[PDB]
């Protein structure tokens, strides 16, 4: 269809055509006028066209070989957009592992002192802070 | 000045001692809010 | 330039190494570069990575004293390419100007065209702004990754 | 320092010091691990009181365990680095994912680190690994 | 000697405090913001 | 009806135990209040 086709390829020559958009197909008209192709190579029709083959492949290239510059530049800043967004990730990620990491250090100095076990064995034993605040918890999660 | 320079060292002992617990404090503090706020923003978007 | 910001280009540097000393890899310091703001496409990155195979990109790494006219050369480029460039373009990238643009076809033409990324590369990318029609917001998607 | 640990310290101290003198001796863990199971070699006890300057007062071993435990942190805070750690939140990370990262995660790891920790921790039979508990057993929530 | 060491201890001991002074200060500004911005996200994550 | 041997048995034997009189008279005292309370506060949000 006009509207369409024009649209979609009028990147290729939009120099002079008048931005009021007129008939759309006297727009596509003349764009291809502007293309400058031949009419046997088509079919003008009154709401749709129509093509040969192997000429949208032409149209295709020609098209492709404009974007190029736009697929480059907006490939670099979206790559830099992730890779900033990823850096940022995983720096967060690395103080978090930064904290786990003194904390299991820590626990690698203090597994194996002595003094552990002996210290440990007790805790089990006086639970009233303990009892106390799972009843508070049970109390919430039992709300809940 | 043998008096003073104790003092002086007394004073320099202590505020280095301050300065030590602050330091741990506020990079403890820092560690568990930043975990913390980041831990919730996580369990949020899961929430959600 | 100047030591001005030359302390968190140096923890950065020494934040993404794999050894700890300085040495960050081909790939991995073109991907800081990125990170830093300064995002060109690979080319000039292997143009000013003294031209090296990917095999030398890959096994090579950077100190960070060569680090400095490396990004040096990259400010030499001074801008990239335009916020009206890229709203402009997928505008008339679309099929019917309906303020959006299809998302599989830019996924696609985005994978499939000139720097070559991999699929989960633009799908995180484009992920979140999806929407049942799968035409999405140009605008907005565009100005976040200008900004971001 | 904290309350909740001081606070416990303390209870555990006061139950253990069968003397309430607040002198730690030979005579309170000894009687203390013999009604536990088989008594404690008096060598051990004498190592165990070799780091306070005397009989384990109660300012000794609030001591002594501060600057043994000082720098640590609450299991709160490292489940909550262990939440964004994990996508799926459900706590259940891979230990072999523990290791290609540990191996290098800021400053370089070696391998006791990971094979002292699967060697003690739960791991599944693939490698699996959840710390819901075991962070609390690092945190001394069963052991 | 031992007054002019003095003298150097005792400026190096100023200097220090007042650093540690305004680290800690932003420390704890640091950690009010954190608390405050996860109150926020707290809010935020109760309205979404 | 071998294991109802041991109970009463237990029961009677610290029935006339003067001892066991006051474990049960000390909780009834003091002690019942924040555990029993604990407890029957826990079993009644249970069953409901």
């Amino acid at each position: 269809v006009f509207q369409e086709f024009r649209q979609r390829y009028e990147i290729l020559a939009a120099n002079a055509i008048p931005k009021g958009f007129m008939d759309g197909k006297q727009a596509c008209i003349l764009m291809i006028k502007a293309l400058e192709l031949d009419p046997n190579l088509y079919r003008i029709g009154q709401s749709k066209i129509f093509f040969r083959t192997g000429v949208l492949a032409h149209l295709e290239e020609e098209r492709d070989l404009k974007i190029t510059d736009v697929i480059i530049a907006f490939q670099a800043q979206c790559r830099g957009y992730l890779a900033r967004k990823a850096f940022a990730k995983r720096q967060q990620q690395l103080t978090a592992m930064k904290v786990i990491q003194r904390n299991c250090a820590a626990y690698l100095k203090l597994r194996n002192w002595q003094w552990w076990r002996l210290f440990t064995k007790v805790k089990p034993l006086l639970q009233v802070t303990r009892q106390e605040e799972e009843m508070q918890a049970k109390d919430e999660e039992l709300q809940r | 000045q043998v008096e003073e320079m104790k003092t002086q060292l007394e004073e320099l002992e202590d505020e280095l001692q301050a300065a030590e617990d602050a330091k741990l404090r506020l990079e403890v503090n820092m560690q568990a809010m930043k975990s913390q706020f980041e831990r919730d923003l996580q369990a949020r978007d899961e929430q959600n | 330039f100047s030591e001005e910001q030359t302390a968190e280009f140096k923890e950065a540097f020494q934040l993404f190494d794999r050894t700890g000393d300085g040495k960050i890899l081909y790939s991995q310091c073109g991907d800081v570069m990125r990170a830093l703001g300064q995002n060109p496409t690979n080319a000039e990155v292997m143009k000013v990575l003294g031209n090296p195979k990917s095999d030398e990109m890959n096994l090579k790494t950077l100190n960070f004293e060569q680090f400095l006219p490396m990004m040096q050369t990259i400010a030499k480029n001074k801008d990239q390419g335009c916020f009206e460039d890229y709203v402009e373009g997928l505008r008339v990238f679309d099929k019917e100007g309906n303020g959006t643009v299809m998302g599989a076809e830019i996924r696609h033409v985005l994978v499939t065209l000139g720097e070559k990324m991999t699929e989960e590369e633009v799908e995180q990318l484009v992920a979140g702004h999806e929407d049942s029609n799968g035409c999405i917001n140009y605008e907005e998607l565009v100005r976040m990754v200008l900004s971001g | 320092f904290d309350q909740s640990q001081i606070q416990e310290f303390k209870e555990a101290f006061n139950m253990i010091d069968q003397n309430r003198d607040g002198f730690i001796d030979k005579e309170d863990l000894h009687d203390m691990l013999a009604s536990m199971g088989k008594n404690p070699t008096d060598e051990y006890l004498e190592g165990m009181m070799s780091e306070a300057p005397g009989p384990i007062n109660f300012t000794m071993f609030l001591t002594m365990f501060g600057e043994k435990l000082n720098g640590t942190d609450p299991e709160d805070v490292i489940r909550n680095a262990f939440a964004c750690f994990d996508e799926e939140a459900s706590g259940f990370i891979h230990e072999d994912h523990l290791r290609e990262l540990l191996t290098t995660m800021g400053d370089r790891f070696t391998d006791e680190e990971v094979d002292e920790m699967y060697r003690e921790a739960p791991i599944d039979k693939k490698g699996n690994f959840n710390y819901v508990e075991f962070t609390r057993i690092l945190k001394h929530g069963a052991k």
